[PDB]
């Protein structure tokens, strides 16, 4: 049995951590809700 | 506990207590990622939540009533997932989203890697809105994880 519990507020920081990059990238989704890489 | 919110997703038909995922409590509707709980009933303290809205292909699943998140990514402008790691903090993690090109459109994607139990965090908007949730996306070269901003209708 699955339980689920409260963990915060759904709020934008300002003071937050900044990282990762804007790939773009060709993709397929297939009938599973995978993507794959086209 | 019904208050508006992000939640982690928890079992124990394993060892000790172990985040299976994350969602969003908003408008008295759960929403997660459909790999999280693949459909299954959900325990809130006393009361039972119910599957109401499900579809394998999005990846997504509400309880209680319809998907109610529709804010959707300007294109433009940075996102913050509010990633919620299994045993850790929320915490908000800033970028400026990528772009999944599909034969059907293009998707805003964040190059963001966070443990499997991460699965369903929010991804927001500066105004604070659901953009999407995290925890379906591809791996690429690197060897690291590109996941879609995943939003329902
Ligand atoms: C725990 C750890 N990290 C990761 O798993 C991922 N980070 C990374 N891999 N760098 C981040 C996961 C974030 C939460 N999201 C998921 O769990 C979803 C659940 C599937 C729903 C698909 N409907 N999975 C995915 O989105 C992608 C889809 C790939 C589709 C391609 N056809 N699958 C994987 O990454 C599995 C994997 C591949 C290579 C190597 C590994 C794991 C080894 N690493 C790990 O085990």
């Amino acid at each position: 049995d699955m339980y689920i519990e409260r963990a915060g507020d759904i709020t934008w920081e300002k003071d937050a951590e900044v990282t990762g990059n804007s790939p773009r990238l060709d993709v397929a989704l297939d009938e599973s809700g995978d993507f794959s890489l086209v | 506990e019904t208050t508006d919110g992000v939640y982690r997703v928890m079992t124990r038909r394993l060892l000790g207590s172990t985040q299976v995922g994350v969602g969003v409590m908003q408008e008295g509707v759960f929403h997660t990622m459909w790999h999280v709980t693949k459909g299954a009933a959900l325990r809130s303290g006393e009361g039972r939540l119910d599957p109401y809205w499900g579809d394998v292909k999005q990846d997504l699943v509400s309880y209680c009533g319809p998907w109610k998140l529709d804010a959707a990514w300007d294109g433009l402008s940075e996102v913050q997932l509010l990633a919620v790691p299994p045993g850790e903090r929320a915490k908000n993690i800033q970028t400026l989203p990528g772009i999944f090109k599909t034969k059907d459109g293009d998707i805003g994607a964040v190059a963001l890697d966070y443990p499997a139990g991460t699965s369903g965090s929010p991804i927001l908007d500066k105004c604070g809105r659901v953009i999407g949730l995290y925890g379906n996306g591809v791996v690429i070269k690197n060897g690291s994880y590109v996941s879609a901003i995943t939003q329902g209708k």
